[PDB]
């Protein structure tokens, strides 16, 4: 027979493969899918990359050590830099896809502690500066590097995760798609998120979707040894890449 | 049997069949009827000789090598006396056959080898000998011989063929790919590297054939020199090219002299006949 | 007729075909000999 | 009613029109198509950028003057840095397309001049050294840049037009599907040439398929006045890009 | 086509098989590739 904690997802020409999983997350009940012929306004014959585009990035891995505040990272922008997935979202006025992200974080029995997976759609950030001070897109765009909470910047957004950079604490943020990954038993979170937005294609580069953020809830700890430090690392896909509007590639 | 010529009369007319524009890349097929008034007539012709297959389906001669009986000598490789004598495959080495083949980019085929060999005694010898030859074939990464009666020439896996001086064997070869068609030409490398060897000699791992004399040494030098001969069976071939005008310098190259000469002869004026 | 079984080792049968010109000498869209201008 | 002068090529996001053009070819009678299942023998599912690669692409114009010998360009050596088609090169493993071929070349009626446009498969090259000397990579693969036949170069191919770099006289080369461009009547040429090789589907990189050669076979000239210059422009679209074998960029 | 009556003196025919890497790769008692544990 089968057990919900072990599958295999297959996208593209990679594959994950997890024995220790959480039933995955469709966000709000729904897949990803391309735009119909009813919600276009776009009169461009739009581009369908398929395989080249929609398989699994590795985001450059982030150590988990005890009082680590969590992490940030931005969809599309995170993956900027992915081969074809990245050029192509400078080369499309706009585009539109869902994502199968996959937070991945080993321990053994003797390690506790638990991480929150939230994926928050139009998270818009509030800067560190407080007042009327806006974010600059350099701070909002930081690509793979993602932003680390436990790194402090004068110029950045607000870091301190009990509210989720946004003045909202963070004990509601799981309204939002979300899932945990609690040592004690799943080491691994999966969240499947369709396309969210008030336009049915919009730019790849001026905006952002997605923020996936990965917070500490429970610090990571072991029965026994001194401080541990555990690499959490994140993989992400997608999956119905539509693109449209091409020009020169865009500079910036 | 079918028309060469239909009759026609003269004509006056609007429809023009003798003009046209070359520009466009066509060679419209016209006729005589076109230019002419003609006869009917047929053509009591076939174009058999002329088939693909009849044209490159003769027997040329490919290669020829030449081993020896001889005593083996210490301070020599079997291959630097040639006691045994292993020749890399390759049809343009003799360049009447590549241009008949050079005529086609893509070419496939089943070969059929002929291989003579004829001996030749230019010392003092007493008596002639038939000697027993054998040839080899050598895929790519198989064994190359290092001695005229190493192991190699026991033959478990490769095909080998025995014949004597004088005589000849035949036998066939299928078409030995990789590819759905042989390469007349490449225009690449064989990997992205600056310094790659440009040209067909890349794709080129047809193996080699090894050739051996296999009696013992006799009491004197025989030299016996082989022959082999192609002809190509089953033939396919795509998308046609001018044949080569300049000399052949080097196998697999297209390369020609720095200052060829003009295979056009000239004549005092346009206007002599 | 055939007395091995390779189909190397067959003779050069020895199928004629009908000639087909028209790939090297009318591979020209949308164009036939009808007399009419070639360029228009 | 229509004249076969007259002629609108549309592909992609791009098009071009004609007034004064010869009937376009198509080589050797067969158009451009995908590669069948009884043709591939690799497993891996292919890719299909369709428009965002199959678009044309127009090469940096030369200039047709007295004296001029003419010029080649390698495909899909000379596309290698258009935009997606150009990415697509170097992120795959192998690859299969057909090609447009459009050749410019305005002038008036005062002018003559001809020029001819052959496409050459597989047209492996003379070293300018002779003997036994090849030809390195760097001039086989100029890219955009082309070969100019005018140029001298001890370390290139032959160069003079009467043999097509390889020592076959040019007056035979019209065996290949060509165009010529004769400033009296038409100005401009189309070939359309489906992929060929002994291999379904090959490396872009190592590789190139086929060589678009244009020579003045009549010099250019004007009725009265100075030397003319006429630019030539050659813009050049992917007919069906198949792609196969997604890694790592190339590097070369 | 048999010119002698020992079985010895035919050729080598000549008949294929198809093949059975059972034996070789799957000789473990009941199982099979369903994609479920191996060892559950």
């Amino acid at each position: 027979g089968y057990s919900d904690r072990v599958e295999q997802i297959t996208l593209g020409n990679s594959t994950i493969t997890t024995q220790e999983a959480a039933n995955s997350i469709v966000a709000y009940g729904e897949w990803p899918s391309f735009l119909s012929d009813v919600d276009a306004s776009d009169v461009n014959k739009t581009t369908k990359p398929d395989t080249s585009a929609c398989r699994f990035y590795t985001l450059d891995s982030k150590m988990w050590t005890q009082g680590s505040k969590g992490w940030c990272w931005k969809l599309p922008d995170a993956l900027k830099d992915m081969g074809i997935f990245g050029q192509n979202m400078f080369f499309h006025s706009q585009g539109r896809t869902g994502y199968t992200i996959h937070v991945q974080c080993n321990a053994t029995k003797f390690h506790s502690g638990c991480l929150l997976v939230v994926v928050i759609p139009e998270h818009q950030l509030a800067s560190a500066e407080g007042g009327n001070v806006s974010v600059l897109y350099d701070k909002t765009h930081p690509g793979e590097k993602g932003i680390d909470l436990s790194e402090a910047d004068s110029t950045g957004p607000m870091k301190d995760p009990l509210y989720m950079m946004d003045g909202t604490l963070i004990g509601n943020s799981l309204i939002f798609p979300h899932q945990f990954i609690n040592l004690r038993t799943n080491n691994t979170a999966t969240i499947v998120v369709p396309y969210i937005n008030s336009v049915p294609m919009d730019s790849m580069t001026r905006h952002n979707n997605l923020s996936l953020m990965v917070i500490p809830i429970v610090d990571i700890t072991a029965t026994s040894g001194t401080t541990p430090s555990i690499p959490v690392t994140i993989t992400i896909a997608p999956m119905f890449l539509e693109l449209s509007g091409i020009r020169s590639k865009a500079v910036i | 049997q079918t028309l060469a010529s239909i009759k026609s009369d003269s004509k006056h007319t609007q429809k023009v069949p003798s003009l046209t524009a070359n520009e466009t890349g066509a060679t419209l097929p016209t006729t005589p009827s076109d230019s002419v008034e003609t006869r009917t007539t047929l053509m009591h012709y076939t174009g058999s000789e002329t088939t693909l297959e009849n044209f490159l389906g003769r027997a040329a001669c490919v290669h020829v090598v030449e081993i020896v009986n001889k005593r083996p000598t210490d301070t020599e490789e079997h291959r630097m006396q040639l006691l045994f004598n292993n020749w890399k495959i390759n049809l343009s080495s003799l360049v009447q056959l590549r241009r008949k083949l050079e005529m086609f980019t893509y070419v496939r085929f089943d070969s059929e080898y002929t291989i003579i060999a004829t001996s030749s005694q230019p010392n003092e010898a007493k008596f002639s000998s038939n000697l027993t030859i054998q040839a080899m074939f050598i895929p790519p990464g198989a064994p190359n011989p290092k001695k005229w009666d190493d192991y190699t020439w026991q033959s478990a896996t490769n095909p080998s063929v025995f014949f004597n001086v004088g005589k000849s064997a035949r036998f066939s070869v299928p078409y030995l790919g990789i590819a759905s068609a042989y390469n007349c030409f490449y225009d690449g490398y064989s990997h992205d590297n600056s310094t790659t060897p440009y040209g067909i000699n890349v794709l080129n791992h047809m193996g080699s054939m090894a050739f051996r004399v296999v009696n013992e040494h006799d009491n004197h030098t025989t030299h016996v020199k082989v022959r082999v001969y192609h002809r190509a069976k089953h033939i396919r071939a795509w998308v046609p090219r001018a044949p080569r005008a300049l000399e052949y310098l080097h196998i697999g190259r297209t390369n020609y002299k720095q200052s060829p000469q003009n295979p056009i002869k000239t004549r005092k004026t346009i206007s002599t006949y | 007729i055939n007395y091995y079984k390779d189909a190397a080792s067959s003779s050069s049968a020895g199928q004629s075909f009908s000639m087909d010109p028209s790939k090297f000498t009318e591979p020209v869209k949308d164009i036939m000999l009808k007399g009419a201008p070639a360029l228009n």
